[PDB]
């Protein structure tokens, strides 16, 4: 009725602070894993060159 | 260009009928093949 309740009350602020940091840590890691991915596609000039060769030019 | 040439150079047009659609279909097949490779 008295003792355990008081010590639970004492624990609340630190646990709240640590869990807020843990949540921020998760969000930070989520952002850090994001990285714009640029793709490379076959240049059309080689297509235009193969087109020309096929013509027997 | 010294020397009388034997022939006059007319345009090389001999394929009088070459539909643009066929040419742009061959270009497209070649394009697809190269992209797939």
């Amino acid at each position: 009725d008295i003792m355990v309740p008081s010590f639970v009350y004492n624990k609340l602020p630190v646990i709240h602070f640590l869990q807020e940091k843990r949540a921020e840590q998760k969000l930070r890691r989520v952002l850090d894993e994001t990285y714009t991915e640029w793709t490379e596609e076959l240049d059309q000039a080689h297509v235009t060159d193969a087109i020309t060769r096929s013509l027997n030019i | 260009i010294s020397g009388v040439s034997p022939l006059l150079y007319f345009p090389p047009t001999t394929t009088s009928t070459t539909n643009r659609e066929d040419q742009i279909n061959k270009n497209t097949n070649i394009a697809i093949q190269m992209i797939k490779r």
